[PDB]
RNA sequence: UACCUGGUUGAUCCUGCCAGUAGCAUAUGCUUGUCUCAAAGAUUAAGCCAUGCAUGUCUAAGUACGCACGGCCGGUACAGUGAAACUGCGAAUGGCUCAUUAAAUCAGUUAUGGUUCCUUUGGUCGCUCGACUUGGAUAACUGUGGUAAUUCU
RNA sequence: UGGUGACUCUAGAUAACCUCGGGCCGAUCGCACGCCCGGCGGCGACGACCCAUUCGAACGUCUGCCCUAUCAACUUUCGAUGGUAGUCGCCGUGCCUACCAUGGUGACCACGGGUGACGGGGAAUCAGGGUUCGAUUCCGGAGAGGGAGCCUGAGAAACGGCUACCACAUCCAAGGAAGGCAGCAGGCGCGCAAAUUACCCACUCCCGACCCGGGGAGGUAGUGACGAAAAAUAACAAUACAGGACUCUUUCGAGGCCCUGUAAUUGGAAUGAGUCCACUUUAAAUCCUUUAACGAGGAUCCAUUGGAGGGCAAGUCUGGUGCCAGCAGCCGCGGUAAUUCCAGCUCCAAUAGCGUAUA
RNA sequence: UGCUCGGCGCCGGCCCGAAGCGUUUACUUUGAAAAAA
């Protein structure tokens, strides 16, 4: 081609979108934003599928442009605004709030939250930078540039940032024994405790994280998020709590739910 | 670029030897007591049974106490007992290999209608199924090649809009009554 | 004779409207037109029958149960605000201009054959 | 479903081939009630095209002295709608085809610590030590012309 | 100060430079209106050097591509190989200049030629092992007759942008103007071979100053026996009669209630195709479904295709020509008693499908 | 397979953990990375 692509095919989108196959030949291509193309969730698909508030592409424009939506405490007007991991969705007229977190599988899930919980946002540092006059600069996962942070913030540290102001409130150091979140890949959306990390020079570092049920796995360093200091999470967990519960006992619990329902 | 499905598969299959005596005699026989239209229906049934026996063959190829084998086998025997071709006591993994075409054709809707005593003959059962006279859990069914589940077996009854089980008389009895009252005076 | 039961009732209050899924139960008769469906739905929800926009009615095999959608607003101006135009045309609230898109295409071409205020009179 | 059958001889065993058997997708022929999907100028011609269409765009927030409409007490400018035109935006997307191309393209994996990036997001934007608003050019418009004609001037 | 596995990294300090074809340090516009004593205030929109981020693009590293020896040596200072110094390029590099040495690849198949070669994700066949195709909706690459060159713009060597060539080709008062359907429909040419000069932005997305406009992107309809899926062409009752199912008469005879089967004997029960009202669907219809009024006794509301010696399920049936006409994928059937030719009857195979030729 | 820093433990001392290193290959086994259909 001679330039950037402005179109997205319906089957070209990855699986975590969870779309259909006959209702359209085109998919909603998200606009440029803080997050990458593969891991994102636009407003249009979330509103017209997860909540089913709008049934039409004109209807989702009517539900969006009337300034009833809050993203990181700010009102937006884009229909293809990329809202990825650990983002807050607030609706003032309805009265409920949502936070964008992964499910136990490779997809996003809805999560109703209390409003007083919707005042801070966890962020993961990408790099530590120095400004033009010795000013320390910080880059989060949503590219939120923060000036003058704490000196105990490193490359792979996680911080708590207030939504209404944008200042550093709390932070968690990266060491073994902390509760962990995994974002990205086939092994995605799970809760565990970091126990072992080895270092590879010039390669991708792999960490070893033990599950609370004793399950063992290993993922890359770039797909590691910290959501708690030790064993207590700072964020309220959804139903399922990231165990990667195995197939035969979703079969067993589905038969149990069917016999209990009658 | 269109929003099309483009997915299909053949349901029947043709044998290698077209002209023969024996297998022709058994398929003509089973059409004889089961009342089938043509050879393509039993070709579809044979293809489905060959698929499920092939799937059982690579299921039994894998070793014992394997998770996906156990899960696929439990799901397959649960499907086979819920369609009614097996019985609830004999749940074993290799008894799928010991069933034939008559077990598949027993759960046909025509056989259930004929053995339930609401039809005279199997041909009468076929023409009455094709004429939409049966409600199955309050649902009008037309297709004769219908698989009846074990739990959906006691709900077979005449449809409420049929004149046989109670309802308005059709075109012909109304015509006979009209010509009778016309000729009466 | 003909009854309506509510299903999947949800109140999206920000749109000043409520959504619900319509099934129509009627034994041994034709497909029911939407007028008395709207009247009975409005009588069920204690509303006058003017803010209802039902669409998409399909008939099952047998006709004992026909599915559909159900829609209610709170005011006529809000129904005029966020609604598809063809539903208003079915209800007789909005009318469109009757020329085809081909005639508009050659019309726009005939304006772009000139420049300036000649576009105002070359295309009548 | 891990399959054969007829054919050299006066008759018998073998190499061996021919021909039947089943599917796949192209044309054609015969024939034809219902209904759900659904391919379709690719193989010769990436040969030639008459015609009609396929890219346009305004909110409260860039320019409004077109009475083209239109509100009054009109006088310390502009109520409002507004064709047209100036201005920035995209026109490098999408659609069709396989003519070239044989470590070329492409697939998996890697690096740019050897470079760029419209727009969006976040920050930077009194960090420098020396006017209570500056200037002239062009539209649209009016009027005047040549061409056989153009989205000509 | 801070970081990488690693900087000639970022930051810090010093001396200057700082391009008139010229880096920033707001001479822009709307909304609600105000406090204090002329100054002082919020919510925005637009623009803006610098970064990181986002869509990416670009050159690279390792591994994997059809056939051919009637392709055995190939490339070289008209750069082939690398070193030094530069030019250009957004950077890295013979990408290219000036000087150097003769280098680099090959039997593990280079070099050369052909390909009925766009590649892959895939499709058919498939015990296992394999063979063939992939133009084709997903991804990436190439071009818009073929080369060449260029403006604008962040991003184009763009062709529904421009310039010159040849080939084709439109109009003309003859001086000159105007061209690229391998886009949507449609025409010519070609061939065994391939559809309407239709409706609409309503659904899915895309562009724009932007809820509001536009989009042959697409959706809808028709042509459509490419192919796939479901699925009409009747059954019960009594009479046409060979006797079995069980007991008996040496055998016929009888008990015979399920009888089983077939004849244009009769009888009622019915539903569809179609004719159409309504309703539904839809931008509006058509399609499907529901429902009125109709609508079958040779249900004339009439089912074809190749065959009947063997392979290979099906008449030594009848009549006609009698090495001629012909049949026959192969054996072989025709010379005056044709189980194969040509016609009528019956029968077998699949069934709205069947046969033939090319791979 | 062992020789500079610190840990579950106890009164200059034992054990454990660890900065650092402790023959290359194929194969075997477990993980990540691995577009959708």
């Amino acid at each position: 081609a001679r330039g950037p692509k402005k179109h997205l095919k319906r089957v070209a989108a990855p699986k975590h979108w969870m779309l259909d196959k006959l209702t359209g030949v085109f998919a909603p291509r998200p606009s440029t934003g803080p997050h990458k193309l593969r891991e994102c969730l636009p407003l249009i698909i979330f509103l017209r599928n997860r909540l089913k508030y709008a049934l039409t592409g004109d209807e989702v424009k009517k539900i969006c442009m009337q300034r009833f939506i809050k993203i990181d405490g700010k009102v937006r007007t884009d229909i293809t605004y990329p809202a990825g991991f650990m983002d807050v969705i607030s609706i003032d007229k309805t009265g409920e709030n949502f936070r964008l977190i992964y499910d136990t599988k490779g997809r996003f899930a809805v999560h109703r939250i209390t409003p007083e919980e919707a005042k801070y946002k966890l962020c993961k540092v990408r790099k530590i930078f120095v400004g033009t006059k010795g000013i320390p600069h910080l880059v989060t996962h949503d590219a939120r540039t923060i000036r003058y942070p704490d000196p105990l913030i490193k490359v792979n540290d996680t911080i708590q940032i207030d939504l209404e102001t944008g200042k550093i409130t709390d932070f968690i150091k990266f060491d073994t024994g902390n509760l962990c979140m995994v974002t990205g890949g086939a092994n995605l959306g799970r809760i565990g405790v970091i126990t072992n990390r080895e270092r590879h020079p010039g390669s991708f570092d792999v960490v070893h994280v033990k599950d609370a049920n004793g399950n063992s796995f290993a993922t890359r360093l770039s797909n590691i998020f910290v959501i708690g200091k030790g064993n207590k999470p700072w964020i309220s967990l959804p139903r399922g709590k990231g165990i990667r519960l195995t197939i035969a006992e979703e079969r067993d619990k589905r038969l149990a739910a069917k016999q209990s329902s009658g | 670029p269109v929003a099309r499905s483009w997915v299909c598969r053949k349901t029947y299959v043709t044998p290698r030897r077209p002209f023969e005596k024996s297998r022709l005699d058994q398929e003509l026989k089973l059409i004889g007591e089961y009342g089938l239209r043509n050879k393509r229906e039993v070709w579809r049934v044979k293809f489905t049974l060959a698929k499920i026996r092939k799937a059982a063959r690579e299921l039994l190829t894998l070793d014992e106490k394997d998770p996906r084998r156990l899960f696929e086998g439990n799901a397959l025997l649960r499907r086979l007992v819920r369609i009614g071709v097996l019985d609830e006591g004999k749940m074993k993994l290799d008894y799928i290999l010991g069933l034939k075409i008559e077990d598949f054709l027993e759960r046909r809707l025509q056989t259930q209608v004929f053995k339930l005593g609401l039809a005279k003959s199997i041909h009468h059962a076929r023409v009455l199924i094709r004429q939409r006279h049966i409600r199955v859990r309050k649902q009008v069914v037309n297709i004769p090649s219908f698989i009846v589940r074990l739990d959906s077996q006691k709900h077979i009854d005449f449809s409420l809009r049929s004149p046989y089980g109670g309802g308005r008389p059709g075109r012909v009895k109304r015509k006979n009554a009209k010509k009778g009252q016309g000729g009466a005076g | 004779t003909v009854t309506i039961r509510t299903r999947k009732f949800m109140t999206n209050r920000l749109l000043q409207r409520k959504q619900m899924v319509i099934d129509v139960l009627h034994p041994g008769k034709a497909t029911v037109p939407k007028t008395e469906i709207r009247e009975k739905l409005a009588k069920m929800y204690k509303t006058t029958p003017d803010v209802i926009f039902v669409f998409g009615f399909r008939t099952h095999f047998g006709g004992g149960k026909t599915t559909g959608f159900g829609m209610i607003y709170d005011s006529l101006d809000y129904a005029k605000k966020n609604e598809p135009k063809h539903r208003l045309a079915r209800h007789g609230l909005y009318e469109k201009k009757k020329t085809s898109r081909k005639q508009r295409k050659e019309r726009k071409n005939r304006m772009k054959k000139v420049r300036g205020t000649a576009k105002a009179n070359v295309g009548a």
